[PDB]
RNA sequence: CAGCUG
RNA sequence: CCUCCGCAUAAGCCUGCGUCAGAUCACUGACAAUUAACAGCCCAAUAUCUACAAUCAACCAACAAGUCAUUAUUACCCUCACUGUCAACCCAACAGGCAUGCUCAUAAGGAAAGGUUAAAAAAAGUAAAAGGAA
RNA sequence: GCUAAACCUAGCCCCAAACCCACUCCACCUUACUACCAAACCUUAGCCAAACCAUUUACAUAAAGUAUAGGCGAUA
């Protein structure tokens, strides 16, 4: 969990155990092009390579072999009307090498105005041979 | 599986999904600690689908489906961690009295201030903790001029804003 | 060009106001109510100037020892050289001596 | 020369750079060569159920109605957890009825906490 | 841009993300897209019952008369420019196209006696009704310009005219306001103008030739 | 939102709104009287009578009430004329677009003589609170299916008192529940 | 002008928050600045 | 000194 | 046609010529990225040990006298976490400066000329009769 | 006719009255914003005025600018 107190291990104790997990997770399309067994995933900063193991082990049944982290650093270089830097946020990335040969690609998600359609269709432009008069008058 | 970040595939690319209700706090008052704990898994995994399709949604230019139901998702899970604190809390109560699931003690930094102080964790006692007494916890004389500067800073801004409604009420009883 | 294109908005005053018919009520509370009360009385203001009129450095020095005590510490201090400065002014500069 | 940004990780020399992390928790401890030795207990496990049979899907019917919100006081839980069995062994030692007056002896201790979350 | 298809193609290639916000109030329109029933020119007692049973007080033997004095009284509106009294008299889908070419530059309209009784056609039907009228008129024109010199007709001579005008009604405070005017594709050429018109050629680039 | 924002018709999120009200700009305040929670007495759906202006008599109905302004669109009266839709090279559409009422230039209608009354918030047994005119005791009342998807509880599943009030932790009870078996007893540390 | 020539180890010994906590002149220095309303009391 | 050199 | 430049690390900087879009001698918004083996981040006590430079180290040659080390007993069994990783970049100037390793003309990096004319004056370079500090 | 020009209302000032503030969670004296190992008080000085400068030089009402002090002078 995040943003939570971790109770202190003395050697011999008891096991550490999350019950309610703090941290969500999602799993983004690379914009690199990325081995078929290799998963990304944006992690929050305060979250293991571990915590990200047995948490897709524990959680979603995926058989996980290798996990690598970065943090990406987001920029500081952008300003208000104020002169005043907008950070966007930074966080961190989880290439996730799946187990037992098995392979993700990441899924093609995402494969009145009849009043204004139906005058649009009825528009009728000017004749040029019309000279700019004006076409309301049955004269 | 991973396919657990996704919905339901027919719902790709359809711009509007019927949720149901979020979960209020009385529905969740009657349910078993066993049965809460289940239920924070269903809404956690429904919470990972709703971040991976919003960040999709982001990547591929394009509108969410109905960004409603994070929303409630996000309503729901801090309802039932609510819920649950309750628990803990009556039954800190009873069975102790504290109030704070944390100790803590009200101490007085070198700023001179009045600090709610929360207690961590240590292995070895405070006074052969080489890092905890190079923190003072007490102010020195030096300070009490610029406590009352800041005293004073403040009751110029409360008797700015205190006088400032009151021209306001002028104003309000002119117009009307 | 420092001058207003419309001209603004009319001054509607009202002469009868509560204030306006009351004004200068018990102004004469002393010479026909058996001196009871002096008039200096009926006016409110700063506690350091009810009932006395002064100059500038008379102002300061009648404010700092009837009210100095509890005023703010940056006031008190700008008081203090308020009259520090106006002592320099009236007693050593001018014209007429 | 910034004092407005923030002192991250990835800004000084490189004994600065190491040392200096973000908020994840310590799993175990460096030892001689500079040779982590990662704890098995420190990390947390998550316990997570099985969700077999599992009624209760993420979202409410809005066919259910309003309700009005009690929240849990000590009183309430005092009163149905603890008070059938007072009156039940009062019409005929508080430890009997689920009291602990300390609780070092215990493994989920409520003040100071051990348990997360 | 010239349609919305290029405005959201430009907009999520840009990244302009325009999320679809719901609000309660919707647009309260007073008008059709056009015509019900296209009446082409040279049994709709049932329209007849569908606009009794709203109104309950509706003769059509008077009603012609009424559809003479919503058309001529609106031309008129056009002699001064009274805007405010063409939107009780004509309806949104015909007021700007009456209303829109002839800004700028003075109409002066006129009725004289018409050749005919104006007679309605027929009548079709939250509720619009909708009743189409023959009206064999004799009116004048003089269409000037912003510098006040002619462009259109003469002012003194009456001229013929057919007029096919569609008639709508809302169906709790609206009335009958003139909707369209159907013009036939038998019908004559109108007025020719005073004025000789130059119609472009294809405006060739290099690269193409004329053909 | 920032301070002395300008509430207008469009809602204070749009595309429209952030046109109109960018971040840096700075208006003299609209002056609103004070209208208390308690003492605001148009609904969305009330038919309504407009006092002044045009359209001065008719009764409608309140579509939209923008509080913060002390605000009533009465949806089909108090209205100008405005295009809609207009590209590059076609004109529009003129539609009769509603310019909103303050709360003093309208009054509400008694449902049986349709006139505009003064409301009061006089009391019920019934219910506590109700509006009821002044020319009449009359209480003018408030005015205003589904089918679940697969991720819906249903109303049996989502009120079963499955909650037995225990002395025991969530953390305790998942430990029992789950099978959970803990023999390493927790070793005390210092807090300070 | 490259009178200014960086290091952040320098720069926290030299004006960091603890060696403004070392002292009670520095001490007042961070008191000067929390009056004044700064958003930077050190680095 | 001899030598060179706009 | 230049190349006295390059490529990496260090320090510094902190997303600063990636893709999509737009406004502007001819930056704004969205999205995406840097994955540890390299490098940081180390060490259980208590005692007790550490006279004989480096220099192709061989002698020879010295003085200014030098950059490198354990043992005894006790305790000790888990293991690969955390952080850095981008760029056309920094300090200045409105010329200059910059540590180290390689390459020593380059496999790497670049362009002195907006177009014209071919006045004076000015700058720089080359050539110069006879003379040779006048 | 360009550039522009205009504008009231954000707020503020001086009083009065009244004795203010300060733990959602987490982190924060180590390189603050970093989960976790062996000591405080000690005369202010000077500017300035004395036309220099050297002692000296201000920091409710009424008695009263009185008694006093003072290179018996500036002044207090
Ligand atoms: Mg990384
Ligand atoms: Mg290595
Ligand atoms: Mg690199
Ligand atoms: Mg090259
Ligand atoms: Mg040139
Ligand atoms: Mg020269
Ligand atoms: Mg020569
Ligand atoms: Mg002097």
């Amino acid at each position: 969990a995040r943003n939570v107190v971790y109770p202190l291990y003395r050697l011999g104790g008891p096991q550490l155990r999350v019950f309610r997990t703090n941290f969500f997770i999602q799993l983004v399309r690379p914009g690199v092009a990325q081995p078929e067994d290799t998963v990304q995933f944006r992690i929050p900063m305060e979250m293991t390579r571990v915590d990200l193991r047995n948490y897709l082990e524990g959680i979603y049944n995926v058989p996980v072999a290798a996990v690598r982290t970065r943090v990406q650093h987001g920029s500081n270089k952008r300003r208000d009307h104020r002169n005043v830097r907008i950070k966007k946020p930074d966080y961190k990335v989880a290439y996730v090498q799946l187990a037992h040969g098995q392979t993700f690609t990441f899924p093609d998600l995402f494969p009145l105005y009849s009043m204004l359609e139906e005058e649009r269709q009825q528009r009728q432009s000017s004749d040029p041979r019309r000279g700019g008069v004006p076409s309301w008058f049955g004269l | 599986g991973l396919e657990e970040f996704f919905d339901d595939p027919k719902n790709w690319g359809q711009e509007k999904v019927k949720s149901g209700a979020a979960w209020t706090c009385q529905q969740l008052r009657n349910k078993s600690n066993e049965d809460l704990h289940k239920l924070w898994y269903v809404l956690l995994k429904e919470r990972n689908m709703l971040l991976t399709l919003e960040q999709e949604a982001k990547r591929q230019r394009l509108p969410m489906p109905s960004p409603e139901r994070l929303d409630k998702v996000v309503d729901s899970m801090d309802a039932l961690d609510k819920v649950v604190q309750e628990r803990e809390d009556a039954l800190r109560l009873l069975q102790t009295g504290q109030e704070r699931a944390r100790p803590g003690a009200w101490r007085r930094d070198i700023f001179g201030r009045i600090i709610w102080h929360k207690f961590k964790q240590w292995v070895i006692p405070w006074h052969l903790n080489k890092r905890y007494n190079r923190k003072r916890f007490f102010a020195l004389p030096y300070v009490d001029h610029f406590l009352r500067l800041e005293r004073e800073k403040r009751a110029r801004i409360k008797a700015r804003k205190e006088n400032l409604e009151r021209k306001k009420a002028k104003i309000l009883l002119k117009k009307f | 060009i420092g001058i207003r294109l419309t001209l603004p908005p009319p001054k509607v005053v009202d002469r009868w106001n509560e204030k306006r018919a009351m004004f200068g009520v018990y102004d004469n509370i002393g010479i026909l109510g058996n001196f009871e009360k002096h008039p200096k009385e009926l006016i409110r203001g700063p506690i350091w100037l009810r009932g006395w009129k002064g100059n500038e450095l008379q102002r300061c020095i009648r404010k700092r020892k009837m009210v100095g005590s509890r005023m703010f510490a940056d006031d008190l201090h700008n008081l203090n050289k308020r009259i520090r400065y106006l002592y320099k002014h009236f007693n050593r500069h001018g014209k007429f001596r | 020369a910034d004092r407005m940004s923030k002192w991250t990780s990835k800004r000084g020399p490189r004994s600065f750079r190491g040392r200096k992390g973000r908020g994840a928790k310590g799993i175990g401890f460096l030892t001689s060569g500079w040779r982590f030795v990662q704890i098995k207990e420190m990390v947390p496990e998550f316990v997570v159920p099985d969700l077999t049979g599992f009624k209760l899907k993420p979202y409410v019917s809005y066919l259910a109605p309003e309700s009005e919100e009690t929240p849990l006081t000590a009183a309430q839980l005092f009163s149905e957890a603890v008070a059938p069995a007072i009156e039940k062994d009062f019409k005929d030692n508080l430890e009997k009825y689920g009291f602990e007056p300390t609780q070092e002896g215990k493994l989920f201790q409520l003040y100071p906490r051990n348990f997360l979350r | 841009f010239k349609t919305e298809k290029e405005f959201m193609q430009h907009a999520r290639k840009a990244g302009l993300v325009i999320p679809p916000e719901k609000s309660d109030r919707s647009i309260h329109l007073a008008c059709t897209a056009g015509i019900f029933d296209a009446y082409v020119p040279p049994a709709s007692q049932v329209s007849i019952r569908r606009i009794k049973d709203y109104d309950a007080n509706f003769k059509i033997k008077d009603f012609p008369e009424k559809a003479k004095d919503i058309f001529i009284e609106a031309h008129l509106c056009l002699n001064n420019s009274d805007h405010d009294r063409l939107h009780t008299l004509v309806t949104e889908h015909c007021f700007p196209d009456m209303t829109w070419d002839i800004k700028y530059k003075t109409v002066r309209w006129s009725f004289v006696e018409s050749l005919e009784p104006s007679h309605v056609v027929q009548v079709r039907c939250n509720v619009y009704g909708q009743i189409t009228v023959r009206m064999h008129t004799r009116q004048t024109l003089a269409i000037y310009d912003r510098f006040g010199r002619l462009m259109y007709g003469q002012e003194d001579v009456p001229k013929d005219v057919l007029e096919y005008v569609v008639f709508e009604k809302q169906l709790p405070y609206g009335s009958w306001r003139m909707h369209t005017k159907i013009v036939p594709p038998w019908a004559p050429p109108k007025q020719p103008i005073l004025k000789t018109v130059m119609i472009p050629g294809p405006q060739l680039k290099p690269e193409e030739e004329y053909e | 939102l920032p301070p002395h924002y300008r509430y207008g018709m469009s809602p204070p999120g749009s595309v429209a709104d952030k046109r109109k009200n960018p971040p840096w700009i700075r208006r003299r305040p609209v002056v609103v009287e004070p209208i208390s929670d308690e003492d605001w007495y148009l609904f969305c759906g009330d038919t309504v009578e407009i006092l002044e202006g045009k359209d001065a008599g008719k009764q409608g109905k309140v579509v939209q009430v923008i509080r913060q302004r002390n605000w009533v669109v009465v949806g089909g009266l108090n209205t100008h004329y405005r295009y809609i839709g207009k590209t590059m090279d076609y004109r529009g559409t003129m539609i009769p677009s509603e310019a909103p009422l303050l709360h003093r230039q309208v009054k509400l209608v008694d449902p049986m003589d349709r006139k505009p009354t003064e409301i009061e918030w006089r009391f019920t047994e019934a219910g506590e609170r109700v509006r009821v005119s002044t020319r009449s005791g009359r209480i003018i009342p408030k005015p205003e299916t589904w089918i679940d998807g697969p991720k819906d509880t249903s109303v049996e599943d989502a009120l079963e008192r499955t909650y037995v009030p225990c002395l025991k932790t969530l953390q305790e009870e998942v430990m029992e529940a789950m099978g959970i078996k803990e023999t390493r007893k927790y070793k005390k540390v210092y807090w300070y | 002008g490259n009178e200014y020539q960086p290091s952040n180890i320098k720069r926290k010994n030299k004006h960091g928050w603890v060696r403004r906590l070392s002292t009670p002149a520095g001490v007042q220095v961070i008191l000067r600045r929390m009056l004044k309303g700064r958003k930077s009391l050190s680095h």
